[PDB]
RNA sequence: GUGAAAUUUUAGUACCUGUGAAGAUGCAGGUUACCCGCGACAGGACGGAAAGACCCCAUGGAGCUUUACUGUAGUUUGAUA
RNA sequence: GGUGUAGUGGUAGGAGAGCGUUCUAAGGGCGUUGAAGGUCGAUCGUGAGGACGGCUGGAGCGCUUAGAAGUGAGAAUGCCG
RNA sequence: GUAGCGGAGAAAUUCCAAACGAACUUGGAGAUAGCUGGUUCUCUCCGAAAUAGCUUUAGGGCUAGCCUCGGAAUUGAGAAU
RNA sequence: UAUAGUUGAAGGAUUUGGAAAAUUCCGCUAAAGAGGGUGAAAGCCCCGUAGACGAAAUGCUGACAACACCUAGGAGGAUCCUGAGUACGGCGGAACACGAGAAAUUCCGUCGGAAUCCGCGGGGACCAUCCCGCAAGGCUAAAUACUCCCUAGUGACCGAUAGUGAACCAGUACCGUGAGGGAAAGGUGAAAAGCACCCCGGAAGGGGAGUGAAAUAGAUCCUGAAACCGUGUGCCUACAACAAGUCAAAGCUCGUUAAUGAGUGAUGGCGUGCCUUUUGUAGAAUGAACCGGCGAGUUACGAUUGCAUGCGAGGUUAAGUCGAAGAGACGGAGCCGCAGCGAAAGCGAGUCUGAAUAGGGCGAAUGAGUAUGUAGUCGUAGACCCGAAACCAUGUGAUCUAC
């Protein structure tokens, strides 16, 4: 049969024009007051992913 | 050629490689599986993305957005194709098409400015940039949106 | 070429001939003969097709 | 006269003191010993028979208990036909 | 092609290049003046392996080039004899 | 006559066709087993690990570290004094 | 048209054999050189094949006839008709890819319960406006699924441990109260010409003589491997501690694919099997009595990389139609690439964040793809093979034992 996509991947991912993964960053919920300005400040700002976990990813986000 | 002496041409078919048939040719006695463990195992092996117990890395990221329902994606095409018509040629949508230049032209097309004109056309499409439409008028041409 | 019945009738059985017609050549035909004997008809009728 | 069995890597299959996966017929140094059998005894072959029943593990089972979780048959109480 | 210099222990494992079995196609062959198979020999190649000769045997089988695979056995307290 | 989510028990977890903490037969079924056993031809080149981090994790796994093959690249970036 | 049939071209001698279809000469035939048989390999010997011909009877399928059924316009808009415990709503369940969800649509149980063309339903809670339809009555060919069976064929499918469980009197013998489980076992020769007669012996069996090309082809019958059991011989062996060989070597015995020959060998040096699992094995850790046969990374569909070929800012067709189960043309729906950024509105060689033209993120700046073949890895499928204790759902048992 056709291979199955991760949705719960694709929901959170997307495809840059020169083949990478733009991302969203963690601690970005919850409790601000544990936190400093500076730190919350600079976890507004997406990120990519690395070449670790794309490794493991790559197979599951074939078709988007 | 004789059907008695074909030959493929050179680095187009290769062999094959067949695991536990002895040990000289590299592969027999567990067939390139290491000693044991779940990887050792007929069927053995873990999922897609699955990391031991660590929480993936896909569950410490957030969702993000939505799809919207009304979305238009058109079929750009930018300023060096409309150089492969002549000087005065009234470029449009069926004229695109039967070039071939744009097939499946998703919600009409749109012109783009990258980046030299030198014709006199008069382009009928149903989007133009800012600076497609100048220099499509600078060289001497019109445009309608339509 | 086409319904020339009579020909192809009397060139069967033969055990070095083989017929085929000019709408129906394929690359196997060709290749295992030695040679081709074909008619001035049927040659014009391959350069209609192959183009 | 008739006629099995469990077992079995191949065997021309000694003793002492050592060595060694730390208790050797088979390895070292010695000591002893012509070749082939019969009737008897059980010290060794970590002898045979039974992929330890003791102990721990498998995010194994199964039977049982209850003020462990989540359900349910049965019993009861109200509304409505 | 010559000549120099340097190298060539190896488990898990990566890379290269080959030997042999059965069947398909095309070509060129052999066979009751004896095919395959079996048995013996003191033969050849760097290896898997290849020939030639005797005896047995009685009807089919090689070689070249390409293709396709139920394609290689010493071990599973394996299964049948 | 009573039948397996069952029966029968002067009660022993006792019996239900030489086996009962839940009979026998067929099917789901090639159930599942992070465990144990096995895995069949040849030569040439190279050649590990037994560690860190996280883990209902500790005889399993993932990412890095350590091996092998193909490419690219300015160098004079590597090593030893 | 299905179910029996008819007719159907063309060869002799020679060599080797028991026997030719083989060999060598010289001929003929083909709308027939597909296949099977015949004492070995046949276009021309036999059965057939290509082509031509045929049905008393019964059954099927067409066509054209009869017979049976069914089918008309224009106008009016006074009034009447157009499927009721129904649509629908509350409560509880289910079906829709949609797990109550913001939950439209379709069903079932229970209770409540419309309107009538100035009407009624739907466009994914709900309302208004516009648009498309007219529920609560019935039927209907084809294009799609399957093969116990009959005819005609096909295979880079098996060839007696294979292929059906079953090539043979097989669901048999055999096992179980029963439901149920379930095998082993093909081959003389061209032709039985299958050994008349004699001799030893109760017979079995054997030796002659005969058949036959061959009997060491004699019915346990083609070939006839290994384990295992014997008989005969060249060389060694009764003072010797041996994982059984390897290297050195006198004597004896032979004489080969002819070359730095072959068998045996007193005596001397050296030397703890094979496999698996281990930090580590001769292991007193694990497996194997021996010999033979069988017995384990495959395929389908997807995804990615390397190699190879054709086109190249482009590349390529899918289902389907004609065609020999083929090649070999039509078919451009569709797919990938050629432009990105942003959650989106959107803007575009730039865009997002931002008051910012600042800075920064991601992109551009000549920067190559696509179809197919082949090999390496991965996904979904039993997915390299073998191995539980168990769980569930139909059925069969009180001829033993308990009441």
């Amino acid at each position: 049969p056709k291979q199955k996509t991760h949705r719960g991947l694709a929901k959170r991912v997307k495809r840059t024009g020169g083949g990478g993964l733009k991302r969203g960053r963690a601690f970005t919920s919850h409790r601000f007051h544990g936190k400093t300005k500076k730190q919350r400040r600079q976890l507004r700002k997406a990120s990519m992913v690395a070449k670790g976990d794309y490794k493991r990813i790559r197979q599951q986000l074939a078709r988007m | 050629m004789k059907l008695h002496e074909l030959k493929p041409a050179e680095g187009s078919r290769q062999v094959r490689n067949r695991v536990g048939r002895g040990t000289s040719s590299g592969n027999g006695k567990t067939a390139g599986r290491g000693q044991k463990g779940q990887k050792a195992r007929s069927g053995g092996g873990v999922r897609l993305g699955f990391e031991g117990g660590q929480t993936p890395l896909f569950r410490r990221l957030p969702k993000r957005g939505f799809t919207n329902i009304n979305r238009k994606d058109y079929a750009v095409v930018n300023l060096d194709t409309l150089n492969r018509f002549e000087d005065g040629t009234e470029v449009t949508p069926v004229v695109l098409k039967e070039a071939g230049i744009v097939k499946n032209e998703k919600a009409g097309i749109k012109v783009l400015a990258d980046g030299e004109l030198t014709k006199k056309l008069t382009v009928k499409a149903a989007k133009f940039s800012k600076s497609a439409q100048e220099a499509i008028e600078a060289a001497g041409g019109s445009i309608e949106v339509i | 070429e086409n319904g020339n019945d009579f020909a192809a009738l009397s060139a069967r059985n033969l055990p070095n001939v083989s017929v085929v017609t000019s709408d129906n050549v394929s690359v196997l035909d060709v290749v295992s003969a030695n040679k081709v004997l074909a008619t001035q008809t049927a040659l014009t009728q391959i350069e209609e097709v192959l183009a």
